[PDB]
DNA sequence: GATCTGGCCTGTCTTACACAGTGATACAGC
DNA sequence: GCTGTATCACTGTGTAAGACAGGCCAGATC
C-alpha cells in the first residue's frame, strides 16, 4: 500500500498504454514504444531505470547476430528462466496488423552495466495458431521437461469475412489451448471441452505443473465473467497430456497486472470490474502446491487523478514493483500527455 | 422557375445556411408572387442524385473482401474498430464513404463532358470501350483548426485523364483543364487526428488501401449514357509533401543522411556527384528491403545494416509514386534563396563564424531594405504569395544595390536568370509542349547552377546541402520522361482545400462531433462536383 | 595519478505549420 | 450611361519535432 508519484525524462513520447516491462538481472528494459523505432534509439527497446523518482530511459543496442524487431502493442511475453531469457509473441504492429512470429530475448553481453541483447525470430512450425492479441502463454515444467502453454486473446475477423466496413472488427479466437516446445519450434493445437468462450486480457500464472487463469473479458459475450481456471499439464514421452478444472471464487476482472512479491504467492493490481467501474480493489493471490486462493491486500491509497481518471494502464517491474500511467484531463493549463506512478508492497 | 440542380449549386457555391435560404426563398416568393426558388425538401431530394450511393454499378470480377452492395452513404471512418475501455484508447472522429462508390459518382458527374469529348474527338456515342481512368490521390494534415489545437487530415483524390484505346491507338477522351485547383479535387476520407499519430492514421486508411489494392484488377461496368461502359482505373498517389512520403513509404526522419526518396545518397555524398543519378526507390523494393531489415541474414550491426538497407527502418504501407512535390519545391527554394539574401548582406566569405546578433540585423535590414523597394510584408512563414513575390530579378537587384562588392553582383544576378530558366518547366501543368525547348536546354541549364554554386559559393555547398536542391537538379529530367507532366501532379487543390473545411465548419454543423464531420464531407462533396460547377460558368459561356 | 570515451547538452538544420477575402474603387468594354 | 470584372489596401509570430556534430566532462580505466 504504498503509492508514489514519478516525473519523466525528456521523453515522455515514447509511452503508450499496452507497453512491455522487461526484467532482466535487476535491471529493467522497456520495449514497445509509440511510432516505428526513432533515429535516436534505433532497437526501441531501453535501459529503463528510475533513480528518486525521475527516470532516464536510455536506449539499448543489439547483438551482432539478432533480427530487429517491430514495436508490438500487446503482446504476450513470459519468463523462460532455463540462460534467463523472455519469449515474446503475438501483439499488434505499428501498422496494426497482428504478428504471430516467436522473440526470443535474452542477454548476449553486459560490460560496465552496458547491456547487449539478443533476440532471434523463432518461427513456429506445425499446428499454429491466428495472430492475435490479448493473449497469454506461461512456460511450464514436469518431469525434467518444459513446454510452453499458450491461452488465446482476439482477434480480427478471418479472412473470408473481411469487409471494408468492419476491416477494423475483431472478434474472440477460438477456446483453444496450444502447446508449444521450443527445442524444435512445434506446435500442437489441442481442443479442450471445459472451456467454450473466447477470453481476452486475461491474467495467467504458473506455479511449475499447472497454470491458473483468472480473469478476462469475453467480447462475443461483452461480459467479464469471474471464472478461474485450473490447467493441469504433463509430459510423458509419447503424446503429452492435459486437463482443465473450473474452481469457484474467482473475481470480474480483465485486464490486472500481476507481479511476484513472494515465492508461491503473488499480486494482482487494479484493473476493470466493469466497462464503466474500474478495479479499485487490489489482491494478494496465495498460491499452493495443489490448492490456491485469493484474498484482498489493505486498500493501497490512491490520489484524486487516479480515483478521477477513466482509465489506467502499467505492467510490473518484476521486483514487486507496479509501475502506472494516466491520461491526465485535457482541458486544464496545457496538461501534460501522461501522468506516472509507482506502487510498492513490500 | 428554376430547376432544384440551380439553387442548390447556389446554396452550396455561396455557403447559405440551412434557414438563411428559407428566408431569401419566402421573401422571394412572397414578394414576386410566383416561386422563384424551389423550397427545402425539393432540394432535399434532389441532392441524394449527387451523392454517392445511387446508381446501380458492377464489379467483372466481384471484388475481393469488398461489400457488393450499391446501397451505402457516408459509412463510419473505423471501419468497425471497437473503441472499448479495455483495449486501446481512440479519441479521433473519422467520416467517410467507400471507394468504389465515390468512383462511381465522379465517373457519372462527368457523363456529359465524357459524351461531349467523345463528339469533339469524333468517335461514335454509342461506344462501350475499355476506358482507363487515372486518379490521382493526395493527402495532407492541415491542422491547428480549432475556434474559440486539433489537428485533422483528409485523403482525397482527382479525376485526372480518361482514356479509350480506340483501334490502334489511345485517345484523350477527357483532361482536366485545371488539374490542380481546389474544387476538382473530391474529398474521400477526414479525421481528426494528428499527420504523425501514426497508429490511428494506420488504422483509418488502410480499409482504403485495401480497397485500392482490390481495384486495381476488376473492370466496372455501368450504365453509362444509354448503354453501358466499362472502365479500368490507374492510380497515383502523389498529393504528398517531403514529410508524409517520408514517413508512410517508411524512410527515417526528414533529417536523415539519406535524402532524396528517389535516389540513394548521401549529402556527403551528394554534394559532390550532382547530376549522376536516377529513380532508384520504388515500392515493392521498400518493402523487401524492410524485411531485409528485420530478418537481418548476414548478422552485421546496425551501423552498416542502415548502409545496406540505405535508411529503411519502417513497413511502408501506402504505395506511392515516387515524386516530387511542385509547391512545396518552389516554397523550399525560395526560403532557401531568401536566407542566403540574409547571409549575403553579410558578405560572410569575407570573415566566417559571425555571431548569433548580427545575423538578426542582417534579417531586420532585408526585411526593412525589401519593404521600401518592392514592399514585401514582413511574415516569418512564407505563403505562396510571398514565394511568388520573392523570386523576381528587381528584388535581387535591389538587394544587389544593398551588398557592397561587385562579384556578389554577378554571382547573383546570373544565378537569379539561371533559377527563373530553370522554374517553368517544373511548374508548369504541361511543360512539354508550352516551353519545350529549355526543357531540351534543362540539363545544361542545371549543371551551369551546379558548377557556379560548387566554386563562386563553395563557402557553404561544399558539404551540407539541402533536400529539395537535390531533387530540382538530379530528378526532373528524367521525371519528365517517365510522368510527364509536373504541376499536374502536385497537392495544390488539396493544400488549398483546407478554408473550405473551416467555412464548412463554422457555417455548417449540428454540433454533435460526430455530425459535425458528417455534414462537412457532405457540402464538400456537393461542392466539388463538375455537375453544379457548369452552372456557374453560364454567365460565362 | 594520466587519459579516455560515451552521455548529455547544446546547437544548428531540415521539413512542415496560418493570406485569403471584404467593401470600395477603377477601368474596359457594351 | 450601364455593367462586369480587376485590383487594392488592408490585415497576422516565430513554432514543432526530429536528425547529426562537436564540446565538454566525469567517472572508468591502466
Ligand atoms: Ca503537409
Ligand atoms: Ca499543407
Ligand atoms: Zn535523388
Amino acid at each position: 500500500m504504498s503509492l508514489q508519484m514519478v516525473t519523466v525524462g525528456h521523453n515522455i513520447a515514447l509511452i503508450q498504454p499496452g507497453f512491455s516491462l522487461m526484467n532482466f538481472d535487476g535491471q529493467v528494459f522497456f520495449f514497445g514504444q509509440k511510432g516505428w523505432p526513432k533515429r535516436s534509439c534505433p532497437t526501441g527497446v531501453f535501459h529503463f531505470d528510475i533513480k528518486q523518482n525521475h527516470l532516464k530511459l536510455k536506449p539499448a543496442i543489439f547483438s551482432k547476430d539478432s533480427c530487429y524487431l517491430p514495436p508490438l502493442r500487446y503482446p504476450a511475453t513470459c519468463s523462460y528462466k532455463g540462460k534467463h531469457q523472455y519469449i515474446i509473441h503475438g501483439g499488434k504492429t505499428p501498422n496494426n496488423e497482428l504478428s504471430d512470429k516467436i522473440y526470443i530475448m535474452s542477454v548476449a553481453c553486459k560490460n560496465n552495466k552496458k547491456v547487449t541483447f539478443r533476440c532471434t525470430e523463432k518461427d513456429l512450425v506445425g499446428d499454429v495458431p491466428e495472430p492475435r492479441y490479448g493473449h497469454s502463454i506461461d512456460v511450464v515444467y514436469s518431469r525434467g521437461k518444459s513446454m510452453g502453454v499458450l491461452f488465446g486473446g482476439r482477434s480480427y475477423m478471418p479472412s473470408t469475412q473481411r469487409t471494408t466496413e468492419k476491416w477494423n472488427s475483431v472478434a474472440d479466437c477460438l477456446p483453444h489451448v496450444f502447446l508449444i516446445d521450443f527445442e524444435f519450434g512445434c506446435a500442437t493445437s489441442y481442443i479442450l471441452p471445459e472451456l467454450q468462450d473466447g477470453l481476452s486480457f486475461h491474467v495467467s500464472i504458473a506455479r511449475n505443473d499447472t497454470v491458473y487463469i483468472l480473469g478476462g473479458h469475453s467480447l462475443a459475450s461483452n461480459i467479464r465473467p469471474a471464472n478461474l481456471y485450473r490447467i493441469r499439464v504433463d509430459l510423458p514421452l509419447g503424446t503429452p497430456a492435459v486437463n482443465c478444472t473450473v474452481l469457484p471464487g474467482g473475481i470480474s476482472v480483465s485486464s490486472a497486472i500481476l507481479t511476484q512479491t513472494n515465492n508461491d504467492e503473488f499480486v494482482i493490481v487494479g484493473g476493470y470490474q466493469l466497462e464503466n467501474q474500474k478495479r479499485m480493489v487490489c489482491s494478494l493471490v496465495s498460491l499452493g502446491d495443489n490448492t490456491i486462493e485469493i484474498s484482498e491486500m489493505e486498500t493501497p491509497d490512491w490520489t484524486s487523478d487516479i480515483k478521477h481518471s477513466k482509465i489506467w494502464f502499467g505492467s510490473n517491474m518484476g521486483n514487486g514493483t507496479i509501475f502506472l500511467g494516466i491520461p491526465g484531463d485535457n482541458k486544464q493549463a496545457m496538461s501534460e500527455a501522461f501522468y506516472f506512478y509507482t506502487l510498492r508492497c513490500s | 422557375g428554376l430547376q432544384p440542380a440551380v439553387c442548390l449549386a447556389i446554396r452550396v457555391n455561396t455557403f447559405l445556411s440551412c434557414s438563411q435560404y428559407h428566408k431569401m426563398y419566402r421573401t422571394v416568393k412572397a414578394i414576386t408572387g410566383r416561386q422563384i426558388f424551389q423550397p427545402l425538401h425539393a432540394l432535399r431530394n434532389a441532392e441524394k442524385v449527387l451523392l454517392p450511393g445511387y446508381h446501380p454499378f458492377e464489379w467483372q470480377p466481384p471484388l475481393k473482401n469488398v461489400s457488393s452492395r450499391t446501397d451505402v452513404g457516408i459509412i463510419d471512418g473505423l471501419s468497425g474498430l471497437a473503441s472499448s475501455v479495455d483495449e486501446y484508447p481512440v479519441d479521433t472522429i473519422a467520416k467517410r464513404f467507400r471507394y468504389d462508390s465515390a468512383l462511381v459518382s465522379a465517373l457519372m458527374d462527368m457523363e456529359e463532358d465524357i459524351l461531349e469529348g467523345m463528339r469533339s474527338q469524333d468517335l461514335d456515342d454509342y461506344l462501350n470501350g475499355p476506358f482507363t481512368v487515372v486518379v490521382k490521390e493526395s493527402c495532407d494534415g492541415m491542422g491547428d483548426v480549432s475556434e474559440k489545437p486539433e489537428k485533422a487530415v483528409r485523403f482525397s483524390f482527382t479525376v485526372m485523364r480518361i482514356t479509350i484505346e480506340h483501334g490502334s491507338q489511345n485517345v484523350k477522351v477527357f483532361e482536366e483543364p485545371k488539374p490542380n485547383s481546389e474544387l476538382c479535387c473530391k474529398p474521400l476520407c477526414l479525421m481528426l487526428a494528428d499527420e504523425s499519430d501514426h497508429e490511428t492514421l494506420t488504422a483509418i486508411l488502410s480499409p482504403l488501401i485495401a480497397e485500392r489494392e482490390a481495384m486495381k484488377s476488376s473492370e466496372l461496368t455501368l450504365e453509362m449514357g444509354g448503354i453501358p461502359r466499362t472502365f479500368k482505373f490507374i492510380f497515383r498517389g502523389t498529393g504528398y509533401d517531403e514529410k508524409l512520403v517520408r514517413e508512410v513509404e517508411g524512410l527515417e526522419a526528414s533529417g536523415s543522411v539519406y535524402i532524396c526518396t528517389l535516389c540513394d545518397t548521401t549529402r556527403l555524398e551528394a554534394s559532390q556527384n550532382l547530376v549522376f543519378h536516377s529513380i532508384t526507390r520504388s515500392h515493392a523494393e521498400n518493402l523487401q528491403r524492410y524485411e531485409v531489415w528485420r530478418s537481418n541474414p548476414y548478422h552485421e550491426s546496425v551501423e552498416e545494416l542502415r548502409d545496406r538497407v540505405k535508411g529503411v527502418s519502417a513497413k511502408p504501407f501506402i504505395e506511392t509514386v515516387p515524386s516530387i512535390d511542385a509547391l512545396h519545391c518552389d516554397i523550399g527554394n525560395a526560403a532557401e534563396f531568401y536566407k542566403i539574401f540574409q547571409l549575403e548582406i553579410g558578405e560572410v566569405y569575407k570573415h566566417p563564424n559571425a555571431s548569433k546578433e548580427e545575423r538578426k540585423r542582417w534579417q531586420a535590414t532585408l526585411d526593412k531594405h525589401l519593404r521600401k523597394r518592392m514592399n514585401l510584408k514582413p511574415i516569418m512563414r512564407m505563403n505562396g504569395n510571398f514565394a511568388r513575390k520573392l523570386m523576381t530579378q528587381e528584388t535581387v537587384d535591389a538587394v544587389c544595390e544593398l551588398i557592397p562588392s561587385e562579384e556578389r553582383h554577378e554571382a547573383l544576378r546570373e544565378l537569379m536568370d539561371l533559377y527563373l530558366k530553370m522554374k517553368p518547366v517544373w511548374r508548369s501543368s504541361c511543360p512539354a509542349k508550352e516551353c519545350p525547348e529549355s526543357l531540351c536546354q534543362y540539363s545544361f541549364n542545371s549543371q551551369r547552377f551546379a558548377e557556379l554554386l560548387s566554386t563562386k559559393f563553395k563557402y557553404r555547398y561544399e558539404g551540407k546541402i539541402t533536400n529539395y536542391f537535390h531533387k530540382t537538379l538530379a530528378h526532373v529530367p528524367e521525371i519528365i520522361e517517365r510522368d510527364g507532366s509536373i504541376g499536374a501532379w502536385a497537392s495544390e487543390g488539396n493544400e488549398s482545400g483546407n478554408k473550405l473545411f473551416r467555412r464548412f465548419r463554422k457555417m455548417n454543423a449540428r454540433q454533435s462531433k460526430c455530425y459535425e464531420m458528417e455534414d462537412v464531407l457532405k457540402h464538400h462533396w456537393l461542392y466539388t462536383s463538375k455537375y453544379l460547377q457548369k452552372f456557374m460558368n453560364a454567365h460565362n459561356a
